[PDB]
């Protein structure tokens, strides 16, 4: 029964407005003054999985994303290992 | 001797006691329906407000992937009128009975105010007791009320001004057929003049008018 | 427990174990011990349950106020959030549905963190936040205060006790998981979702008639809950810690006892009715089991299966060492200078709170006092006030005017007062045990003058930074009986300033009986420290009204209110016409 | 002149229990039946920095964290390049 650590990076589409993030860009340039343009905000989900191999383990993560974790309407995701 | 209606109590719903009451004083016979229950016997399915499953991943998404979805979808295709309010709208977009999505308000956090709306469409089983463009006062409570248009959907209710920054100031949408209603403003609060207004008991009088 | 150790050794007759040392370091603390306040708290006139007031003989409102300033100091969000949690449960323990919450904030700036704290929690449990305070001053800068006041309605034929009545009974613990929560071992996040499942779970156990007694699990946890449930009953208990719902099974017996984990509740029932109580918990996604047994002998036995860990007399835990009072006698009403408190707009803070849920809110916040209803009956009016700016110059008269100006705001809507709820936010009580007395005696005398009793209270002492104490702030919470139909709703009228510019207690009752003769007459009254605030003009604009007046400049300690009637007010007190409220 | 892409992975510390991630962990294992042990749910912030060297860029992101994005009390973080 082997474990496979994963980390899903979820973000809003590169053309879907995120004013929660434009508000963060406002502050830490005008109130904290750092040269940091172009900032998006999203979710970061870490999850360990039990399976036979690594290719069948990635299948569980990819399932969980389609039918719960990620909203296929305005969110895009990219998964990596840990 | 009166029509049958139901309010779905999802683990975490807050505006169920408000839906029941709003249905009782407006000619219906409400009954609380939980999970694993059947919705065949009812003529109106109300999906209540509040924080279903505490809005833990995303609003009502953990409630959209529940067992009574297989029962709401069955009632949707059959043609029985379904109205999802504040949190219920968020459930219907995650169930897929309604087009688009609901994200966080542009103005960062929660809004609880008495907002002015214009009914851009009657000839809708939920808005035929109104004129074409009546200025109605009906309340809200958002933290995720920013509507985003994905398909040329049927606009019903529009805010007067700019609240969430919802595309084309959209407050309420309809289905393809016209049986499923998506609403952001709470109509179960505009029934008595004690709480604030009565502009919203006409949303219910419109449902009795469809059921001849 | 820096000097109270020597007092414990002579009552036990030996040295304390590691289980007892950690037990009495939390039980005999200043939070759930009340060493510098217990003796003063008996001198104040009370209302056989502490926390409930009879409203209609059919119904009764339950309310209390707690202070979570300490966890809000380190972390703002998870501090105020945690605060609404512990007070909501202390109201639910009386079998009442939490119907209204209040937030008394005192900070340097409108800290987005503390605000979003009460919001994400209050809105998630469906309890309307129908009002609160926002006293912003740079005096609180390194020491903020957060007093949350939860309120609930209940039938008198469904009321629940707060003690174990007879032996042969069992105490059931349910709710969330019990883990390691007590900058390391003191920070915890609240689960408002489990709190809602805890409310609907408990309220079904009440209607099923299986609740014979109950207590919340906030400070101290399982220890301060099962011990205070048999201490007010003069009985005892045998606690089995192996039956407690653990999150981490690798916990040592003392950590299960001292665990200050949230979203937990304690219920006292009979062993035949326990098989039906656990099925209600498992239905509401909660975990629970039978933990303690109520015996006849007044002793507290704690064991972990078969082996023991601690055994001490029950009354030695609930009763902390009572310190001696330094009775204070009243001096002359001083000449108060105005202490500048930043005049802010409260709309920006409460439009972030769901103040309409439950559909029971008749008067939304903005114009001071808030009025509610019970959907059939009748209603109640709650107000929260603290004259912090006056309390600085005079620890007595500042605190006394706070209790009186509270009763002034309760009569402004059209409600006849019923009870008060105190909250003492004093600095260091050993360096100045004199100022604490001027405050407690200011609340004792102000309750005899108005004849308004105190239902429940609280006290959070030792609030210092650099060693310098905090301005002595007493937060009062009023409750009044009113008819939801006979309420003042803002109509277009002429504004009149009634009362006098100066203050004199010798003729204060004459303003109260002048406001009464104006409310059942159908007028809108407004009692505020600065007569009319930024908040009042903004809540007036939401009703589509604009106000243009010439506010007669009054002294900080005053007896004046603004009345919005149709014709010139007929009362036995100065009535001057100051303007209008058109459109 | 020049550009520097980054990605911050925020999370609640090891000792602090996150109910948000624990309610979803309990959903993906009992309601969705996928063998998933032990989830965490945090924030992932992407930001572009305008600095000098690779060194000056990393310390910019670090100041924007300790002062706003990452709460030093309950939140932990680890940044990676893009
Ligand atoms: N932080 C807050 N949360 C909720 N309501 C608030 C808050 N601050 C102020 N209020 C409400 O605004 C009104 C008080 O306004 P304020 O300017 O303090 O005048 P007053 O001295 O009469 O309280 C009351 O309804 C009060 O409950
Ligand atoms: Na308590």
């Amino acid at each position: 029964m082997p474990l496979f650590k994963f980390a899903i990076d979820v973000q809003y589409r590169s053309n879907v407005r995120d004013p929660r993030g434009e508000t963060i860009e406002r502050v830490l340039r005008e109130e904290k003054g750092l040269p940091v343009k172009k900032l998006r905000l999203g979710k970061s989900i870490h999850l360990e999985v039990e399976a036979e191999n690594k290719e069948k383990a990635y299948e569980i993560v990819k399932k969980a994303c389609e039918e719960l974790l990620v909203n296929p309407v305005v969110e895009e995701y990219e998964v990596r290992e840990l | 001797m009166k029509p049958r209606a139901c309010v779905v109590v999802y683990p975490g719903s807050n505006c169920d006691r408000d839906a029941y009451h709003a249905l009782e004083i407006n000619g219906f016979e409400p009954s609380y329906v939980g999970l694993d229950d059947k919705l065949d016997d009812y003529e109106l399915i109300i999906l209540p407000g509040g924080f279903s499953y505490g809005d833990y991943l995303r609003p009502g998404a953990v409630a959209a992937r529940e067992k009574i979805a297989f029962e709401i979808a069955k009632a949707a295709e059959r043609g029985k009128l379904i109205m999802g309010i504040c949190n219920g709208f968020q459930i219907l977009i995650e169930m897929g009975l309604l087009k688009g999505a609901l994200l966080q308000n542009s103005s960062g956090k929660f809004i609880c105010k008495w907002v002015d709306l214009i009914v851009e469409n009657n000839d809708t089983p939920f808005t035929n007791a109104f004129e074409k463009g009546e200025k109605i006062r009906i309340p809200i409570a958002h933290g995720f009320g920013r509507y985003v248009k994905i398909d040329d959907v049927n606009v019903v209710l529009r805010y007067v001004k700019d609240v969430n920054g919802s595309d084309e100031r959209i407050a309420g949408v309809l289905n393809e057929s016209g049986n499923v209603f998506g609403l952001m403003p709470h109509p179960e609060r505009a029934v008595e003049e004690l709480i604030g207004g009565e502009d919203g008991k006409k949303v219910f009088q419109s449902i009795l008018n469809y059921l001849k | 427990k820096l000097r109270y150790l020597n007092i414990l050794k002579e009552k036990l007759g030996r040295e304390p174990t590691f289980v007892e040392l950690q037990a009495f370091s939390v039980m005999w603390s200043e939070h759930c011990g009340y060493s510098h306040t217990k003796k003063y708290i008996r001198r104040l006139p009370k209302t056989g349950n502490a926390g409930v007031v009879n409203l209609d003989d059919y119904y009764s409102v339950a309310f209390k106020i707690e202070s979570h300033n300490h966890p809000s100091a380190i972390e703002p969000y998870n501090g105020a959030a945690t605060g609404v949690g512990g007070i909501i449960r202390d109201v639910l323990a009386m079998g009442a549905r939490p119907t209204a919450i209040f937030d008394s904030l005192h900070m340097s700036r409108i800290i987005d963190g503390i605000i979003e704290g009460i919001a994400d929690y209050g809105n998630s449990i469906g309890v309307p936040t129908v009002g609160g305070e926002l006293r912003i001053s740079s005096l609180y800068a390194h020491n903020p205060l957060v007093n949350v006041l939860a309120a609930g309605v209940v039938r008198n034929d469904m009321l629940v006790d707060s003690k174990a009545s007879r032996p042969g009974q069992v105490i059931v613990i349910f709710g969330g998981a019990t883990g390691r929560d007590g900058t390391k071992l003191s920070i915890q996040v609240g689960d408002p979702f489990a709190e809602k499942m805890l409310i609907e779970a408990f309220l079904e156990m009440v209607e099923e008639g299986l609740v014979e007694g109950a207590q919340d699990l906030g400070a101290g946890g399982v220890l301060s809950a099962t011990s205070e449930l048999v201490a007010k009953g003069n009985l005892g208990a045998i606690v089995h810690l192996d039956r407690v719902p653990l999150r981490e099974p690798d916990m040592e017996p003392w950590e299960i006892l001292i665990s200050e984990s949230q979203e937990r509740m304690a219920v006292v029932t009979s062993p035949q009715k326990a098989s039906r109580i656990l099925e209600i918990a498992r239905k509401h996604l909660l975990f629970g089991d039978v933990v303690a047994e109520v015996i006849e002998e007044p002793v507290y036995r704690v064991m972990y299966r078969n082996d023991l860990v601690m055994e001490v007399p029950v009354q030695l835990l609930a009763n902390a060492p009572e310190e001696d009072i330094v009775e204070y006698t009243p001096g002359k009403i001083p000449e108060f200078k105005r202490v500048e408190f930043e005049e802010v707009n409260a709309r920006e803070v409460f439009e972030q709170y769901d103040h309409m849920v439950g559909t029971d809110t008749v008067v939304p916040p903005g114009f001071g006092a808030a009025v509610m209803r019970i959907k059939r009956d009748g209603g109640y009016s709650l107000v929260t006030h603290s004259r912090a700016d006056l309390a600085l110059q005079d620890t007595y008269w500042g605190t006394l005017i706070a209790v009186l100006e509270s009763v002034r705001k309760t009569l402004s809507v059209g409600a006849e007062p019923l009870a008060i709820t105190n909250c003492v936010n004093y600095g260091d009580p050993d360096v100045d045990p004199v100022g604490l007395s001027a405050m407690m005696t200011a609340l004792k005398n102000a309750c005899e003058f108005s004849g308004v009793p105190v239902a429940s209270g609280n006290a959070s002492l030792y609030n210092t930074y650099q060693g310098k104490p905090i301005p002595p702030t007493l937060v009062v919470g009023m409750l009044g009986k009113v008819n939801p139909q006979k309420v003042a709703k803002p109509k277009p009228s002429k504004v009149f300033a009634v009362g006098w510019n100066d203050f004199e207690l010798e003729r204060e009752k004459e303003l109260w009986r002048a406001i009464r003769k104006l409310s059942e007459e159908g007028a809108f009254i407004l009692s505020s420290s600065q007569l009319l605030t930024r908040t009042h003009v903004e809540t007036f604009r939401e009703y589509g009204l604009k106000i243009e007046v010439k506010l007669p400049e009054v002294r900080p300690a005053h007896q004046m209110v603004l009345v919005f009637s149709e014709r010139t007010p007929v009362v036995d007190v100065p009535v001057k016409e100051i303007g209008t409220l058109s459109r």
